C-alpha cells in the first residue's frame, strides 16, 4: 500500500500543471499583443 | 444646342488610391 501511494505521488508530481500555465503566461507578456492602431493597415508588396 | 453628355465616371485605377491613403496615413 505505501509503495502504491508513493508510486501514486511521485507520478503526481510528474502530472503537475501550473508550470505550463505559468510558461504561457510569460510568453504573452514578453510578446505583447495588441490590436490598437489603425482600423486596418495598408502595407507594400512585391507579389510575384 | 442638343446638350452632350459630361465626363463620364472616372476609373481612379486602385493603385494611385492606394498609394494616396498610404501617403494620407503615414502623415496622419
Amino acid at each position: 500500500g505505501q509503495k502504491l501511494k508513493q508510486d501514486g505521488d511521485s507520478f503526481r508530481m510528474k502530472l503537475n500543471t501550473q508550470e505550463i500555465f505559468d510558461d504561457w503566461a510569460r510568453k504573452v507578456q514578453q510578446r505583447n499583443l495588441g490590436v490598437s492602431g489603425r482600423i486596418f493597415t495598408i502595407e507594400s508588396t512585391r507579389v510575384r | 444646342r442638343k446638350l452632350v453628355h459630361d465626363k463620364e465616371l472616372a476609373a481612379e485605377d486602385e493603385q494611385v488610391f492606394l498609394m494616396k491613403q498610404q501617403s494620407l496615413l503615414a502623415k496622419q
